[PDB]
């Protein structure tokens, strides 16, 4: 017989849940410059290889279940580190399991033309010659949730058979034949134009750099179309040029390729000068009609918006480019101009 | 009741865009060749241009890029059976030396 | 359960291998040479490769083809994903589904070993054995998931499959498989419109 | 019910209009 | 909606050096001739061993059915109407029936609102049917303006409003001079809304 | 370094040349995982074939030429 | 429409053309094709692409799944049952300790180990190899005296490793575990020890029916800890010890490896030493000019963004986009 | 007084709530040439009584937590299995609840 | 328009899991006093 | 050691607005010293409470 | 002594010389879950200074 009570004991769930997953998908992300060395357990010396970060321990007191508590409010070390590094990106686990789940594992895959010259290009009758390149790197055509150095680790790729497969349109020979002749005059000559339709120029920033000069000589702006600029990690954007590149010891997301950039929220003022004397917006178009003023942070005139600290002139400047909103009061634009790249659907105020 | 003094911190991210600034006098997206584009003042004579961004401080070392958004068009003709020629052009920052 | 006949919710349609259609018993229908397996369509290759294979599944390209032209048109100017209303719920792309999976290979690993249900212990000493019962034995390192990861993976093999669930495979009777109109032009030809026929 | 309860309510929101007129 | 909890296999806690209750025992070595001889190691053996006979001491719990209640309690229960909920004993209780600590000091019995109710049904239940269901912590677009002033008690703050008169949130004003006052208001209640509806004055 | 509170980039900046080793200094690898040494390393100067393999040892060709 | 759509003569839907030429390289690959369009159709390059095929290595450092795979419900702590030298300190006397457990519940212990059960009249023990597995136990909560108990105990000479992850490959098809090295002709016999215990009491039984009340099978296992790394080794020094006892597991780091988004990267674009040609056979003037200054990668994926929605995943060209949890972005 | 930690006992959370998802909702609709009869508990000889399909058990060492780990998908033997007849389907969640319960 | 009356069967079950004692361990018994042969020797 | 020129390379113009110049510990008007700009912590919009 | 350090191996070691912290009498009692008090040295201990 039991006298009193029954003998038990207590556990909070939900708290301990939420410890669980804020660790394991933020703690374990930190800047490595937070983490520490282990005791008595031997160690990669390479800091990129896949060891290195698995055995490099992290104290839980960083980030617990009171962290900001009742915030919305990202941290700060993580805003700089890429987000898309990290085993939850969705786009990466289809594609993972896609390929399988083991260490070895054949594949047959489809690569598609991209370059636009060629892209859409309605090839006409005749015997023409196709040949292009394809990359072994593994680090290059390879993705990893940690950016890990895969070729230190061991990674390797081989082709077996490469074959072209093209599928053609049963056309009517008569039609065909009508539409060969036509498509052969001096004026019904197919055009295109590249998408992005740019030019792209990258500049080295040094460690620890506040400001970036920049300069073009004497060039001849006919027909310019605009500016767009973002920032990378070095430590990231590969080098295009060669083959081979030795030096891309990183294997994550490539925000110079992919598409995916992060480091966009650094910027604080850019400034265009003309024959080193004119301002080009400088007609006092803007509140400060000498730069684009992206955030302010000391400084309380006044002038930030979004209850954020981006300035009122470069939101207004960012609306307008990207939907032609800002003359006739402020509004969220249709789902059908707000792509998933475009700005506002990335725009996220935190305080 | 027993809250410490404040402090407000402010700021924000946007990930997956470029920022624009178009090279336009009103800024807006009135065609694909922007009305300034088309000055004379721009159209005819040369210039030089000095820019100058300032960036937050980080720890790595990092890389600007700029990406002069300029017009780029392919022009592809057909004489006879077997034979493409192309004629490639990017107008405002021009490519290839002629004779 | 659910009526498939009634409710429009197929399941087992990702069984079929091949269909071979025949008119008069010597014709076959697409006699024209247009697929890459012109004498019948192939749904999905068995274990067999020649080249022909799509979407890192085992489909071969011709079905593939088939199927995209039956319900989207789309097909001879590159594939890409239809727009959201063309693709109904009731619909091909929807339900399209590759998967993907590596188990060992029973011959080709040196020390293999077909343990059944009765005798691999996992997660033992805290379970019971067989059924959902209270936790049962000792703890001990375990026998039955075989690795493939790290340096002691196991060689492997790799098996691919496909689900395309309330769905209906569509076999136009047009002259290039594609939607032209309700009445597709080889449904009125003088030769299918004008002259008895049979079919196998 | 793993999870921070903040994106899934808003996504439990998303039961309503989108793309046109 | 109480679909019930899909606790159908048992979840175990365990002692986390691996056993508990272990019993001391020496090593009995098998005798020369004698069958059923039997005598204890001298060989180096230690004489003292822990081991455990049977399976590992262990506590259950439903962990499944635990998140469910959870949620159920702190999502509907505490937000029954006041006339439900019984004053609490020993405890100094706030008089005005608006106090935030009216609010909060107040108990309610999990009885009435526990894994079991409607079980299988889609039903709201009866008294919360006219409760103001937008007045609850899981309000979005609450929580969202909450958050993004911030998570302090002392919150300054820089905000854009509009105009929102139908005669003048459109007008082209043509040019000239024009005076365009406006009054604004300051009763805490009427710009500050708070997911109780405690009486913030 | 008596905390010299100079602009850290006053000095005007040129594009990064892209090919091969002139973005950053840093311990590369090489294809298959054998490390390299940085750009700027003198062992870098000349080249390095290093075709290790040498033909399999030839004592089938001692026996031939034995018999 | 009837006519002047598709024509009657024998013609094919999709063409598959075989390589000319094709060059390895230790860090490249290039395919050259003679792309031959009929003399009365016209072929949208649109449709065109390069279909691969071959081995990839996905290297040991790639574990897609997080957590681990083995005795994950174990906790972190809890060591695998084994036996360990230790300085004895009584009157180099290295006395071994035992520790675990034994929930098999047999009949009778004799010195040919535990009758598991009866066949007709002989009573019948337990293979070496398998048979007291550690599954199977005792099925009633409420304690009953066991007077005959067996389990199994990894020998000193297998490293001691936490029960969380660790595992050893099977090697007879029972479910056995067990280094299979033999020292004879038929150099395969598993050398299975038993272990024979009683109680500490029993200690003046000279004569007396000093029966052992639990009997162990030892083995010695290929131990394995695939997907997880110790967070807490007390005692640097290696080998078995009774400090080693405590030491802690932990899941490695999940780590996810594919293709490129879009296959990004696979083809050389925007690099004008290794340019993809594409020309009339009759000349041979490539008529693709690329530049290192374009971004045709970039450019692709926006157009993509442009045109479909970038949510929908397509597998044929591995389509997937790469997107964060935005509740990790932002807490 | 208290020497040394506190007493405590440890417990996987979200490997065990895995292993309820996993079981609860697969394990038990495989078809019915894996589960195996039960042990002195009668059963219906009807193999389409709801008492068969309720008391016939089957072992969770078939779909456990380690089940084709990281690899996205579909067991062999549930290939074939009808998946609309599962009691996580949403119309007929909704159907079944509107009447009542 | 239909109205009637429709018996779901005893085989009628919306909700997984259990209505009574949910938290009780499974094996938990209910306070029960049984009689069984003694040997009081 | 050092032995090279000081300048070498080109000298670009001061942008005129503030705190591009002479990162050193500035101070807001009224005391309240300031960082300096290449400071971490002067990313964000840092705005007090009551201005005493 | 401090809160958070504490005998590493769950391995019973039967410590010989133990220390830890403990409230005095003038302190009101109050439960674990929520109690908090605002440190005083840098070292991190709560304390009071008088």
């Amino acid at each position: 017989i039991r006298v009193g009570n029954n003998f038990a004991m207590e556990i909070n769930l939900n708290a301990n849940l939420w410890r669980n997953f804020l660790y394991s998908n933020i703690a374990l992300y930190l800047p490595d410059k937070l983490k520490y060395s282990p005791s008595n357990v031997k160690i990669s010396d390479n800091p990129n290889t896949y060891d290195y970060m698995n055995k490099r321990v992290v104290a839980p007191g960083l980030v617990d279940c009171y962290i900001n508590l009742g915030a919305r409010w990202s941290l700060d070390y993580m805003d700089n580190v890429n987000p898309f590094n990290h085993h939850r990106n969705a786009g990466l686990r289809y594609r993972s399991m896609l390929l399988g789940n083991g260490r070895y594992v054949p594949f047959h895959i489809q690569v598609p033309q991209k370059f636009f010259a060629i892209k859409n290009l309605l090839l006409l009758p005749g015997s023409y010659t196709y040949e292009w390149n394809f990359r072994k790197d593994v680090n290059m055509v390879l993705q990893s949730s940690l950016g890990n150095d895969l070729r230190v680790d061991g990674a390797s790729i081989k082709f077996d058979s490469i074959c072209l497969y093209a599928t053609f349109f049963p056309m009517a020979h008569n039609t065909a034949s009508t539409l060969e002749a036509m498509l052969r005059n001096d004026t019904n000559d197919q055009s295109f134009n590249d998408y992005l339709s740019a030019a792209n120029m990258l500049y080295p920033i040094p460690a620890n750099a506040t400001n970036v000069p920049i300069s073009i000589p004497s060039r001849n702006w006919a027909a310019f179309r605009g500016w767009a600029f973002t920032r990378l990690k070095t430590k990231e954007t590969p080098s295009l040029g060669s083959g081979y590149d030795p030096y891309y010891t990183y294997s994550g997301s490539i925000p110079y390729l992919d598409g995916t950039f992060y480091l966009n929220h650094t910027f604080k003022k850019v400034a265009i000068t003309f024959d080193s004397s004119v301002s080009w917006p400088g007609n006092d178009r803007l509140l400060t009609p000498n730069e684009f003023e992206i955030k302010r942070s000391v400084d309380g005139e006044g002038y930030n918006v979004a209850q954020c600290n981006m300035t009122k002139d470069w939101f207004l400047v960012q609306m307008l480019a990207n939907y032609n909103i800002g003359y006739q009061g402020f509004y969220i634009p249709e789902s059908y101009k707000d792509r998933m790249y475009s700005f506002f659907r990335n725009f996220q105020p935190m305080s | 009741k027993t809250a410490v003094d404040s402090i407000t911190q402010k700021k924000f991210l946007c990930d997956r865009t470029l920022w624009r600034i178009p090279f336009s006098s009103n800024f807006m997206s009135m065609g694909a060749l922007t009305d300034l584009g088309q000055n004379l003042l721009y159209a005819n004579s040369a210039h030089a241009l000095d820019m100058t961004f300032e960036v937050d401080p980080m720890d790595e070392p990092t890389l600007l890029y700029v990406l002069f958004e300029v017009f780029d068009v392919v022009r592809v003709h057909r004489p006879h059976r077997g034979v493409i020629e192309t004629v490639y052009l990017r107008t405002p920052f021009s490519a290839g030396n002629a004779t | 359960g659910s009526i498939p006949y009634l409710d429009g919710t197929f399941y087992l349609n990702h069984t079929f291998k091949k269909v071979a259609i025949t008119f008069d018993s010597s014709v076959s229908w697409p006699g024209n040479d247009r697929l890459l397996t012109p004498n019948e369509f192939e749904i999905k290759r068995s274990v067999d490769g020649e080249g022909y294979n799509v979407a890192q599944c085992n489909m071969t390209k011709d079905w593939f083809l088939v199927q995209m032209l039956a319900n989207y048109n789309i097909g001879y100017q590159g594939f890409y994903i239809p727009e959201s209303y063309k693709d109904r719920m009731y619909s091909f792309f929807r339900n399209f589904q590759p998967m993907s999976r590596q188990v060992v290979d029973d011959t080709k690993y040196k020390d293999y070993q077909q343990v059944g249900i009765l005798h691999q212990h996992n997660n033992s000493g805290f379970v019971g054995y067989l059924a959902p019962t209270m936790r049962e034995g000792q703890a001990y390192p375990a026998n039955f998931p075989y690795p493939l990861i790290g340096k002691t993976a196991v060689d492997s093999i790799t098996q691919k499959k496909f689900l395309c669930d309330r769905t209906l495979w569509r076999i136009p009777f047009s002259s290039n498989f594609m939607s032209m109109g309700a009445l597709t032009d080889l449904g009125q030809n003088l030769l299918y419109a004008n002259s008895a026929h049979a079919l196998d | 019910w793993n999870s921070s309860t903040g994106q899934m309510l808003r996504d439990k929101l998303k039961e309503q209009n989108f793309q046109q007129k | 909606e109480n679909h019930g909890t899909e606790d159908e296999l048992p979840n175990y806690c365990f002692p986390l050096g691996g056993v508990i209750n272990t019993e001391t025992l020496t090593k009995v070595k098998p005798k020369t001739g004698q069958e059923n001889g039997w005598e204890k190691d001298a060989t180096e053996f230690s004489d003292k061993n822990e081991i455990r006979v049977g399976n590992n001491f262990a506590m259950e719990i439903n962990l499944n059915a635990n998140l469910w209640r959870n949620f159920l309690y702190s999502n509907i229960a505490l937000y029954l109407p006041d006339k439900l909920k019984y004053s609490p004993s020993n405890v100094k209780i706030s008089d005005n029936p608006n106090t935030y600590d009216y609010m909060n000091k107040r108990v309610v019995a999990p009885g009435l609102v526990d894994c079991y109710i409607n079980l299988g049904a889609r039903w709201s239940l009866d008294y919360m049917d006219n409760v103001n269901p937008f007045n609850h912590h899981r309000n979005a677009g609450l929580r969202y303006r909450s958050m993004l002033l911030g998570n302090g008690r002392y919150v300054p703050f820089h905000i854009q409003v509009p105009q929102k008169f139908f005669a003048i949130k459109n007008l082209l004003l043509l040019p000239g001079s024009y005076t365009y006052e406006w009054n604004f208001r300051k009763d805490v209640n009427m710009v500050l809304q708070s997911s109780l509806g405690n009486d913030l004055r | 370094n008596s905390f010299d509170g100079s602009i850290v980039s006053s000095y005007l900046t040129t594009r990064m040349p892209p090919w091969a080793g002139v973005r950053q200094n840093v311990m590369g690898s090489s294809i298959d995982g054998r490390p390299v040494l940085p750009a700027n390393s003198t062992t870098l100067t000349y080249e390095t074939v290093s075709g290790t393999p040498l033909e399999t040892a030839a004592s089938a060709a001692a026996s031939a030429a034995a018999a | 429409p009837t006519h002047d759509v598709t024509t009657d003569r024998s013609q094919r839907l999709t063409l598959r053309f075989i390589p000319v030429d094709r060059e390895d390289t230790a860090y490249s690959y290039k395919a050259r094709f003679t792309l031959a369009v009929g003399d009365n159709r016209v072929l949208d390059m649109a449709s065109t692409y390069f279909d691969i095929r071959g081995v990839l290595d996905r290297g040991p450092t790639f574990k897609p799944y997080s957590g681990t795979a083995y005795n994950a419900l174990a906790p972190k702590g809890a060591p695998n049952p084994c036996e360990w030298d230790e300085a004895a300190t009584a009157l180099e006397q290295q006395k071994t300790h035992v520790f675990g457990q034994a929930p098999y519940s047999g009949i009778n212990i004799t010195k040919e180990g535990i009758q598991i059960g009866v066949e007709g009249q002989t009573p019948k023990y337990a293979d070496k190899t398998f048979q007291p597995e550690p599954q199977i136990g005792e099925s009633q909560w409420y304690e009953t005296e066991i007077n005959h108990a067996a389990g199994r105990v990894l020998k000193k000479t297998t490293p001691m490793k936490p029960c969380y992850g660790s595992y050893a490959k099977p090697t007879n098809e029972n479910g056995g575990q067990g280094i299979l090295v033999k020292q004879q002709n038929g150099k395969l016999e598993s050398q299975v020890e038993m272990q024979f215990f009683s109680t500490t009491e029993a200690t003046a039984g000279n004569g007396d029916n000093l029966t052992p009340k639990v009997v162990l099978y030892s083995e010695d296992v290929d131990i394995e800890t695939p997907d997880t790394h110790i967070s807490y080794m007390p005692t640097i020094k290696e080998g078995n010890s009774r400090e080693l006892m405590g030491q802690q597991s932990m899941p490695n780091r999940p780590n996810y490896i594919a293709f490129r988004d879009n296959f990004i990267g696979l083809m050389y674009y925007n690099s004008t030493g290794n340019m993809g040609v594409l020309a009339g056979q009759a000349s041979q003037l490539n008529a693709v000019v690329d530049l290192q200054d374009r971004n045709t990668e970039l450019s692709y994926q926006l157009l993509l963004d442009s045109i479909g929605d970038r949510t929908r995943y397509f597998s044929m060209w591995n389509q997937a986009v790469d997107s964060y949890d935005p509740d990790v972005r932002i807490i």
